[PDB]
């Protein structure tokens, strides 16, 4: 085959509903955590506990 | 639903509520209500429902031994420039705090807010909530049963609420709930 046979090949597609739900959920949770920590650090802040 | 799951914490020797004694269950709840309240500060909803629900849940966590019993957050949400649903939720939390912690200065804060607030519906609602969840009843011996408080509430019935006809009936209801139909007992 190597002498004259060519087939294109693609990357492995992840079409799984479980891991797609997990990816979208974790990315949404991480971006909202990053956003709220950035907005609490660059403004006036409160803290339920001391030095928090 | 997150606020309904909160059971009272197992404080040992009145240990000060810190991050060292934070329940592993309540840390997840507290992270979620912090995320929800902060996201409401940037993207609001309708009726500020999530602000009202998160203030109610922080008061639930404070009613058990999880968050320190501090009314400063609710006192900042009960200022004039906020939406009226946030204001009445925060004032409900302050009324519950001054019932449980027997706070004198919080009761004077609430009575001052009854006397001079711009919105009269908020004044009527503070008198209503302080009637429904009173800081003491007539049967209770409390530290807040001075002659000074009897004189303040009699001055609030007599003068002070003379301009509304609904604040005066609310002050009559509050005096009835606190001191009853006879002479205030805690008096010379």
């Amino acid at each position: 085959p190597h002498t004259y046979i060519k087939t294109p090949t693609y990357r492995e597609p992840v079409s799984d509903y479980q891991v797609l739900r997990e990816k979208a959920a974790s990315q949404r949770r991480d971006v909202e955590r990053a956003l709220t920590r950035f907005m609490a650090k660059t403004g006036e802040t409160q803290s339920l506990f001391k030095d928090d | 639903a997150l606020a309904n799951s909160v059971t009272p914490a197992v404080s040992v020797n009145n240990e000060v509520r810190t991050l060292d004694n934070l329940n592993p269950d309540v840390r997840l709840i507290l992270e979620e209500i912090t995320r929800f309240l902060n996201m409401e500060k940037l993207l609001p909803s309708y009726r500020h429902t999530i602000t009202v629900s998160c203030l109610r849940a922080i008061r639930v966590l404070q009613k058990n031994g999880h968050v320190p019993s501090d009314p400063a957050l609710f006192k900042s949400y009960a200022e004039y420039g906020h939406f009226v649903d946030i204001r009445i939720a925060a004032l409900e939390a302050v009324v519950d705090y001054t019932k449980v912690d027997r706070s004198y200065e919080e009761l004077q804060w609430l009575l001052n807010m009854i006397q001079n607030d711009p919105v009269p519906y908020v004044r009527h609602k503070i008198l209503n909530m302080l009637t429904k969840n009173p800081p003491f009843t007539k049967n209770m011996e409390s530290p807040l049963c001075n002659e000074a408080l009897v004189d303040q509430l009699w001055k609030l019935m007599n003068s002070g609420t003379s301009h509304d006809w609904r604040l005066r009936c609310g002050a009559v209801d509050l005096y009835f709930t606190l001191f009853g139909l006879s002479r205030p007992s805690c008096l010379p």
